[PDB]
């Protein structure tokens, strides 16, 4: 029965999402034609 | 119902490799590829 | 050796868990691939798109100048 | 009971004060010829013409140096790669003048640092040791034989090997950013990775271990009176350096194993300077470090310098001035 | 049951992520240095202040992005969000360098941070606070290269930017106008930098190698336990070992072990000290000796002089892209070059 | 800016005519170059004789000036020395010996056309084109 | 078989060191190994194909496959065009069809058949120990690869030839007809000093020696091989090495270290066995061919070549190296000794001859110096031609290059390999390897140095 959010979840959110979210802009960089 | 720690690890690796090689790609197109 | 948190493993490994993220993540990476290919990056950092770094009326580097007011430098190099 | 038999036992002797062994047998002259030549070169040798353009370049102290600016200088580039000994010259005075002294120098060098490396194996056999500290200074052996053998060998000139200096050291490492982008290697940053993360970790370790000393002492001595030579009980607790560390950053990314940690602890450097000497070894055959001069182009085609353009310039500026007289064509070919 | 004993209760608990006091100042600094780093090379372009590309956006690659420092014209400026030359616009803001200012400001209060957290660990767990002293040397060359070589140069423009190729530039830069190479205070930096990696190397060769026989495998690793009181490796063989090697050997583990601390640290000093010096152009450029002499006899020559010469070439040929706010024309006549090349 | 239609404009003859390359032409001329021609002409420079680069002033030099698309195209078909005297036929690549240069014997006219127009494109978008070996 | 740490001692990461005594599942790994190899060979082959550019010269495509089969003459004529692909796709698809046969072979002895072949075969049986069997192991295949060394000499005597980069009238496909048999020249060739001028066996020059060396190389190959079959390791040896697998395999990886060591040389310099038209220009070529190029077009434009002194007091074009031969000048004078068959045409007795540069000279050389030239193996690791500090437009890194760089990196890595398994060998075998027993310890019981 251990807590769903803690103290580690936020440590692992705040680095997981935005890290997610640049890649996929990245991601999307390598479509770009100049 | 557990799905095994193998399989994530693989299905992780495959996507990582995946971004990995996407990233690659770009090097040789589209922007800063000198072309 | 266990501070109170679950086990990774044991998240990880779990059906609820992958039902979320199975959403979860590629919604932010969708979410990040729009933010580029919309030209909504640009916008927001100022960054030149790839026919902005020069103009018509410039075609040297747009080096700031001023000490202060670079809202006006950096509109008329535009 | 034969004299040869007394003679190997004597040479294989783990009582003698400094090890001989049989690699010893060969590490002792060439080391010792080595040091004597390159002692006498770097105090008196005479001008040497390195780029072969009869332009003498003063090495030693008593020719204007100081212990900054002192070499051997690599020998002739009218030599290449020809073997170069004394008996090869007309007089010791054209041996000087032609770089002899830097040929002698590091061909003995290379020859007792790899005997120096068999002999480490060597005493680990006679000690019941486990056999791999030589396999840890490989690298290094690597970096060196780099530098004075494989870099020469593939530009085609001892002349280009790495002048036994201090400001010769320092001229060789611009002029290979000039000619290689090292910087722009990935194999010159692992060796940065091994060399940093190298100091790094010995920081940490030390500072771990100093930090977690059994109090064995009293305010007055050093803690390092602390630890008895040859004592049985561990003189740190592991543990409690495990604790802190865990607590540091998180409990997975420390070690509890100290063999797993001397373990990484050897394998990170030795691993990074194996790749730096791999990297110095390929650029030796010239496949330098990343080109990204003009990578970006806008739509109309033009430029866009980024912080790579930038280091081109500087390393152009580097290129156009080296061995200002010794290019006759366009093109720096080797 | 005062608030103030609650709040140091809860922030010291143990959990996955120690937070302790410091975390107040660790973590929102740090989350910040290393957010406006990403986001810069990311996003955020260099052509306003340097005429670069500097982020993935514009297509430069892990290599080549970089938040790169301000332009010239603000000299030392903090660059607040809300400062008198972005005036809260964060567009203006990204563009005129202001990442830069952000991320190493972010970045010293995260390192201040870090060291305070070392030290409250240190103090709960109950060690000395050795790891906390060692990362002194970090600290000395963060705010020696990052804060004061900028702020005795002309503005932060001339700071390293956060960035692969941005530091090998500022590497270049210092060698070609500082000669950094010759300075004695370097060379003691990279003495301690090798002789660290050499550290480092060795006692982890030393100790795999001495290893006492103390299980069956052949997987040496599995035959220690973290709470046995026996020394895992001998040391007595090792010393034996390194005298009859090298001539000398470490006879005492403790001295060993502060040596691996005091060896790389003392070198990070002596580096900073150094970078110091260059801040006000104090630099150990030449030796007099030779070029009076050089300048008198033109047959003489050593590497020194023609180190001297590599500099010239380099200054001469980077500092209009290099420094593209002074508008330096250099025709091609006056470029320095040898010949053909 | 983008690739406009003024940057792609290039004088097809010495008469005073003008062309536009379109975009298409111009990427497969840059091809065509990056292919065959860089080896020796790498950003406009000359590796085997710079005397004689593809630098807007020396190609407006040559016997008769080579500034021009018709006269570059003749120049990738019968080339000839800087002052139009000596046969190059044997010593620069061109279309009409495939048997010394097999190279270039798929290059049809209108390729060796879209080369021509990029080599005279080129110098517009970099100051630094037909410069010194190092520069 | 064990697989896993407490049945065996070893570890994941170790894994393979559990199949040392397990000689069934161990040939199996070594046949699905060949599979990997022979598959590698045919379809890198088959890519290369599929990439190729028939009219564009080999080393310009980044071929390191194809050339080996043209210097084999396959597929090329004169100056090394190409005359039909289809050899190079025989090559590969062969290659890629027998792999499957390895794989099969392989996965059957590893996962299938008998874990140890002791018990089966005395033939396929052996023991690490049991010396006179390993040495019928080192004789039947000293026997096949002496027999391979034969099959190049039949491939260049009686089936074609072999691409002869210095055949009178050009380059091209020739069959050997007078191999040197003379021991002297052959074993020569082993005594020459490894240095600058004489090469050692990386300075053969021309087919008939190469082809006489595989000749000697087959028969004291397959005459080893009988000796070994016949033969039992004698005294010395049995008491002056190590007589186990770990050896063994330390053994043939400081082999493998020599011989890649060897072949990144070879690859280098030598020009004979790879020859410049598929692997492009040597460096020493593209230095001496930019010194010729511009001594050309600078005596074309009427320059004296011969009396021009340059800026040091050296002749510009024209010196003499330390032993008085005419040489090029300029930074070229290194590689002085460098011989290509577009320069020897032009090289009298004293060296460089006058007469040939003033009026020798031919269109065909002075292409072939340009594009050597254009063509020096310097390049950036994401394959930027030329000198470093060029711009992104030059795709191109010379074969040599990769291939010296390669096998350098690999002879290396293999020497290090020697250097782990030799050591270990040896302190299993004395029963250390594993750590210092405590009550044993040598030092304790050793006087102490001082
Ligand atoms: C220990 C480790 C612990 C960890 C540390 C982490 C904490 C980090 C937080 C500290 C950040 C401090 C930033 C200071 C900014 C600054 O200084 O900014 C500089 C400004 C001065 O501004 C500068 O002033 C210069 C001189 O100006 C004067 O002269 C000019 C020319 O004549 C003009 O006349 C001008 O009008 C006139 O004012 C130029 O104009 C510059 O362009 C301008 O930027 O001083 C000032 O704010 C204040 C000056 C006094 C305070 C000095 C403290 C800072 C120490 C700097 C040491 C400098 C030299 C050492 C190098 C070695
Ligand atoms: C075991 C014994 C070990 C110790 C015994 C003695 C020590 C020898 C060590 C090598 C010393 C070589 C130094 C100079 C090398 C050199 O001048 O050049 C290399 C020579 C090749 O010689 C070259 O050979 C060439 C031959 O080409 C000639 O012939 C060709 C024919 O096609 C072409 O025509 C060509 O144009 C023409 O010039 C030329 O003669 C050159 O002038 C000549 O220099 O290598 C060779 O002879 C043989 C190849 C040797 C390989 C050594 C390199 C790697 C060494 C190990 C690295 C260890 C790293 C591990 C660290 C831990
Ligand atoms: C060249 C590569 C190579 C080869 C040939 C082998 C071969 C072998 N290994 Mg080793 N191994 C390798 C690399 C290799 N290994 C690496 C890189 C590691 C580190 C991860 C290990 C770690 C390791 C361990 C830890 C162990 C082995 C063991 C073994 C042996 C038993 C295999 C077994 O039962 O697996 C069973 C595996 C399977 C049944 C999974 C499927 C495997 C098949 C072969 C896949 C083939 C697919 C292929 C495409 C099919 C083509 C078919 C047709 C076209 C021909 C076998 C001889 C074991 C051993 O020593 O036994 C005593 C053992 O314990 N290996
Ligand atoms: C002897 C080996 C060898 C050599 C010399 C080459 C050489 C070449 N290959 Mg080939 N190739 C090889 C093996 C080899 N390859 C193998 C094994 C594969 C299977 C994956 C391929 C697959 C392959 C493809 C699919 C292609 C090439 C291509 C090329 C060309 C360009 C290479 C390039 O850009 O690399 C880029 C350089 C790198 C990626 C650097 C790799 C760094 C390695 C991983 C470092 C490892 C070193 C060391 C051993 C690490 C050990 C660590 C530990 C021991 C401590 C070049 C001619 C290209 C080409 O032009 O084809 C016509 C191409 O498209 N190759
Ligand atoms: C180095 C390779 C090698 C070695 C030493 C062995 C050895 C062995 N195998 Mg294995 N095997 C191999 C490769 C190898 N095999 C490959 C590649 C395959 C896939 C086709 C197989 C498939 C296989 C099966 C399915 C079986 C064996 C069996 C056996 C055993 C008895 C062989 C036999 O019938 O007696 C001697 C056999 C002959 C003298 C005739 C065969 C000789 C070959 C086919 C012709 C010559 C080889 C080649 C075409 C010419 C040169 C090769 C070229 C690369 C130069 C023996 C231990 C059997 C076993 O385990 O018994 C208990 C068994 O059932 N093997
Ligand atoms: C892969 C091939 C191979 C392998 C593994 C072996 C393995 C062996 N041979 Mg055999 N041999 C071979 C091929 C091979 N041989 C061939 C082709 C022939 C025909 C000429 C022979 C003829 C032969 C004879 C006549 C004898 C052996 C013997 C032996 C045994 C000990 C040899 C020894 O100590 O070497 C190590 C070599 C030495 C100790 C000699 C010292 C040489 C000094 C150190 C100079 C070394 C040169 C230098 C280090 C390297 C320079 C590099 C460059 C030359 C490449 C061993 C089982 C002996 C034996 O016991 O017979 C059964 C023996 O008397 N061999
Ligand atoms: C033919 C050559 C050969 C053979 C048969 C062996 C065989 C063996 N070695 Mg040795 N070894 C070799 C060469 C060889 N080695 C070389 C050249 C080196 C120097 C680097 C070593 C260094 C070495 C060490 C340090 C150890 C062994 C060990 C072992 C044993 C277990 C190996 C195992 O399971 O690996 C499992 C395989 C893996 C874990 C995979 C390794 C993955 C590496 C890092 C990748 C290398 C780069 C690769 C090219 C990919 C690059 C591409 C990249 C972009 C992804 C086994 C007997 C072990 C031992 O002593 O056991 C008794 C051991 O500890 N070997
Ligand atoms: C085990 C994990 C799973 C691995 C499998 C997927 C992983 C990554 C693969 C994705 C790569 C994209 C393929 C390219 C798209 C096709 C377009 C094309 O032909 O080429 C596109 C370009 C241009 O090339 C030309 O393009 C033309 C027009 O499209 C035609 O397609 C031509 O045929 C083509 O030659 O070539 C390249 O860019 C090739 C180089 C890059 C491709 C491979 C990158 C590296 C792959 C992964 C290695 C790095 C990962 C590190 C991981 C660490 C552990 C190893
Ligand atoms: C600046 C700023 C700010 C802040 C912000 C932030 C905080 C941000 C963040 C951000 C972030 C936080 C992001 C992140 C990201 C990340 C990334 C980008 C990732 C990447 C990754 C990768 C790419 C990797 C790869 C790999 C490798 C190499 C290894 C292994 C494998 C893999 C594949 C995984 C504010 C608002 C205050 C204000 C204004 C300014
Ligand atoms: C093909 C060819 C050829 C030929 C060649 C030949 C003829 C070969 C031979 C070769 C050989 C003939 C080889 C050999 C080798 C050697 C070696 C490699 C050795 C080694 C040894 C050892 C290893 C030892 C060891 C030891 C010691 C040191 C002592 C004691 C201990 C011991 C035993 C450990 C030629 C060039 C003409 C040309 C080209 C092609
Ligand atoms: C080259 C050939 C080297 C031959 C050297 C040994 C000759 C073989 C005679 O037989 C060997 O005699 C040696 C004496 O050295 C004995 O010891 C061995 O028991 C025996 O195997
Ligand atoms: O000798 Mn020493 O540094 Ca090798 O690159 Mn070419 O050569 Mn010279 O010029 Mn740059
Ligand atoms: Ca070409
Ligand atoms: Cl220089
Ligand atoms: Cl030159």
């Amino acid at each position: 029965t251990y807590p769903i959010f803690t103290v580690r979840w936020l440590a692992v959110h705040t680095l997981a999402v935005p890290s997610v979210f640049f890649v996929g802009a990245i991601a999307a960089m390598q479509f770009i034609q100049r | 119902g557990r799905i095994p720690l193998w399989v994530v690890g693989v299905v992780a690796g495959i996507g990582a490799i995946g971004v990995l090689g996407l990233f690659f790609y770009g090097a040789y197109a589209g922007l800063g590829s000198s072309m | 050796g266990t501070t109170g948190e679950r086990p990774f493993s044991d998240i990880v490994t779990s059906i609820r868990y992958w039902v979320i993220h199975s959403i979860t993540i590629p919604m932010l990476f969708i979410a990040g691939w729009l933010f580029v290919s919309t030209g909504l990056a640009y916008d927001a950092f100022g960054t030149p798109r790839p026919d902005e770094y020069f103009t018509q009326t410039r075609q040297e580097l747009p080096i700031l100048q001023e000490r202060y007011d670079i809202n006006q430098e950096i509109q008329e190099f535009n | 009971a034969s004299l040869w038999e007394q003679f190997c036992q004597w040479v294989t002797s783990t009582n003698n004060r400094i090890y001989v062994g049989w690699f010893g047998t060969l590490m002792i002259p060439t080391l010792l010829t080595a040091t004597t030549c390159f002692i006498i070169a770097f105090i008196a040798a005479p001008p040497v013409d390195i780029d072969g353009i009869r332009e003498p370049v003063a090495g030693s102290l008593l020719y204007g140096n100081n212990i900054i600016s002192g070499a051997v200088v690599p020998s002739s580039n009218a030599i290449g790669l020809h073997f170069y000994p004394i008996w090869e010259a007309a007089s010791l005075d054209e041996w000087l003048y032609n770089g002899g002294p830097y040929q002698l120098v590091v061909f003995h060098f290379l020859i007792g640092i790899f005997c120096y490396m068999g002999r480490q194996w060597e005493l680990s056999y006679r000690l019941g040791m486990r056999p791999w500290i030589c396999v840890a200074y490989s690298a290094p052996v690597s970096a060196a034989t780099a530098v004075f053998l494989i870099y020469p060998i593939g530009q085609g000139s001892f002349s280009d090997g790495m002048p036994l200096g201090i400001s010769g050291t320092f001229n060789f490492m611009i002029n290979f950013q000039a000619e290689h982008n090292i910087l722009m290697h990935p194999f010159h940053m692992l060796g940065v990775a091994g060399v940093f993360g190298g100091s790094l970790f010995s920081a940490m370790h030390g500072s771990l271990v100093t930090s977690s000393l059994v109090r064995e002492t009293t305010e007055v001595e050093s803690q390092n009176y602390g630890y008895k030579f040859g004592q049985e009980e561990e003189t740190y607790n592991i543990v409690a350096a495990h604790g802190y560390f865990g607590r540091l950053i998180f409990q997975y990314a420390s070690f509890n194993n100290s063999r797993s940690l001397h373990f990484f602890l050897g394998a990170w450097p030795v691993i990074g300077i194996w790749f730096t000497a791999m990297g110095v070894s390929t650029m030796a055959f010239n496949l330098n470090g990343f080109n990204f001069n003009q990578s970006i182009l806008d739509s109309q085609g033009r430029v866009i310098g980024t912080w790579a353009d930038v280091l081109n310039r500087a390393n152009i500026g580097f290129e156009v001035m080296h061995e200002r007289n010794a290019h006759n064509f366009p093109l720096d070919l080797a | 049951r005062g608030w103030f004993d609650v709040l140091d209760d809860w922030l010291k608990r143990d959990r996955f992520v120690f937070i302790g006091w410091s975390g107040l100042l660790l973590f929102p600094c740090a989350f910040m240095a290393l957010g406006g780093w990403l986001t810069g090379t990311t996003f955020v372009t260099s052509w306003y202040t340097h005429g670069l590309a500097s982020s993935y956006l514009e297509g430069a690659n892990f290599l080549t992005v970089a938040v790169s420092s301000p332009a010239d014209a603000f000299g030392h400026s903090l660059l607040f969000l809300w400062g008198p030359e972005a005036q809260g616009n964060l567009t203006r803001w990204f563009q005129i360098g202001g990442l830069w200012p952000f991320v190493a400001l972010h970045g010293a209060f995260g390192l201040i941070g870090f060291m305070l957290r070392q030290f409250e660990i240190s103090r709960l767990v109950g060690i000395r606070p050795y790891n906390a002293i060692a990362f002194s040397g970090p600290i000395a060359v963060f705010v020696s290269v990052f804060l004061m070589y900028p702020l005795g140069q002309s503005s932060w423009f001339f700071a390293p930017s956060f960035g692969v190729a941005g530091i090998f530039r500022f590497i270049l830069f210092l060698q070609g106008f500082h000669n950094w190479t010759l300075n004695p205070f370097h060379m003691m930096g990279v003495a301690g930098i090798l002789g660290g990696a050499l550290l480092c190397a060795i006692h982890g060769a030393t100790v795999e190698n001495t290893l006492f026989e103390d299980g069956e495998d052949s997987n040496t690793f599995r035959a220690f336990e973290p709470t046995q009181a026996e020394e895992t490796y001998s040391m007595v063989t090792a010393n034996r070992f390194w005298s009859q090697i090298f001539g000398i050997a470490f006879s005492n583990k403790r001295w060993l072990h502060f040596f691996m601390l005091f060896v790389p640290v003392t070198g990070l000093w002596m580096s900073s000290v150094g970078i110091v010096g260059l801040a006000l152009n104090l630099r150990a450029y030449d030796f007099v000796s030779q070029e009076l002499r050089a300048a008198e006899d033109p047959e003489f020559e050593t590497f020194y002089t023609k180190n001297i010469l590599l500099n010239e070439g380099m200054r001469a040929w980077m500092a209009p892209q290099d420094q593209p706010h002074e508008n330096f024309i250099f025709p091609e006549e006056v470029l320095p070059r040898g010949n053909a090349l | 800016v983008e690739l406009t239609e003024s940057t792609r404009t290039i004088p097809l003859d010495e008469a005073g005519g003008t062309t536009t390359l379109t975009a298409r032409q111009f990427t497969n001329g840059q091809k065509i170059f990056v292919d065959t021609c860089t080896q020796c002409h790498l950003q406009g420079k000359t590796k085997t004789n710079n005397n004689v680069s593809l630098g807007l002033a020396d190609l407006a030099g040559a016997e008769p000036r080579r500034d021009n698309v018709l006269a570059l195209v003749e120049f990738l078909k019968n080339p000839k020395s800087y002052d139009g005297e000596d046969d190059y036929s044997e010593l620069h690549p061109n279309i009409s010996r495939p048997d010394i240069y097999p190279e270039m014997r798929n290059y049809t006219e209108d390729d060796i056309f879209d080369v021509a127009g990029y080599t005279l494109i080129a110098p517009k978008l970099d100051e630094r084109w037909g410069g010194t070996i190092y520069f | 078989g064990g697989r896993d740490l407490p049945s065996t001692g070893f570890a994941w990461w170790s894994g393979n060191a559990r199949l040392i005594n397990l000689s069934g599942k161990l040939l199996g790994a070594h046949v699905a190994h060949a599979g990997l190899i022979v598959f590698w060979a045919g379809a890198m082959t088959l890519f290369e194909v599929a990439h190729f550019i028939p009219e564009k010269p080999m080393y310009e495509q980044g071929l390191i496959l194809l050339p080996h089969i043209a210097t084999l003459g396959w597929g090329v004529g004169p100056a090394g065009e190409v005359t039909d692909i289809f050899p190079f796709f025989v090559v590969g698809v062969l290659h890629l069809i027998s792999s499957a046969v390895l794989g099969l072979g392989g996965i059957y002895h590893a996962l299938r058949g008998p874990e140890v072949l002791e018990e089966y075969s005395s033939f396929f049986g052996y023991d690490w120990k049991d010396k006179n069997q390993m040495t019928n192991i080192i004789g039947y295949h000293l026997i096949l690869l002496g027999c391979g060394a034969l099959l190049l000499v039949f491939k260049a005597m009686f089936f074609g030839g072999v691409y002869d980069t210095w055949a009178p009238g050009g380059g091209d496909v020739r069959v050997i007809t007078n191999p040197t048999l003379n021991p002297a020249i052959i074993f020569g060739y082993l005594l020459k000093a490894p240095f600058g001028g004489e090469g050692w066996i990386i300075s053969v020059n021309n087919m008939e020696d190469i082809i006489g060396g595989h000749i000697w190389i087959g028969l004291i190959c397959i005459s080893g091989g009988i000796w070994h079959i016949l033969t039992k390791p004698f005294g010395w040896a049995r008491r002056a090495l190590i007589w186990s697998g770990e050896a063994y395999l330390s053994y043939s990886l400081g082999a493998l270290s020599l011989m890649g060591f060897i072949a990144s040389v070879f690859v280098w310099f030598n020009n004979t066995a790879y020859p410049s038209e598929f692997y492009g220009p040597t460096g020493m070529e593209a230095s001496q061919s930019q010194a010729f190029t511009f001594l050309v077009r600078d005596q074309r434009l009427g320059a004296n070549i011969a009396s021009a002194q340059g800026p040091t007091g050296l002749g510009k074009y024209l010196m003499r190296s330390p032993s008085g031969e005419i040489i090029f000048g300029g930074e070229t004078m290194r590689f002085w000794d460098f011989r290509g068959p577009w320069l020897e045409p032009l090289r009298g007795p004293n060296g460089l001859d006058l007469d040939k540069l003033r009026n020798d000279i031919q269109p065909w050389q002075v292409r072939r110096a340009a594009e050597y030239m254009t063509h020096a193996p310097l390049g950036s690791l994401n394959s930027v031609g030329g000198v470093i500090t060029d711009v992104n437009s030059f795709n191109y890194v010379s074969p040599r290059a990769w291939l010296a760089t390669s096998h350098f990196v690999l002879g290396f890595f293999f020497l290090v390999g020697h250097l782990w398994h030799a050591g270990r060998a040896r302190a299993a075998a004395a029963g250390f390897e594993k750590g210092i027993d405590r009550e044993t310890e040598p030092t304790l019981f050793m006087p102490d140095l001082d």
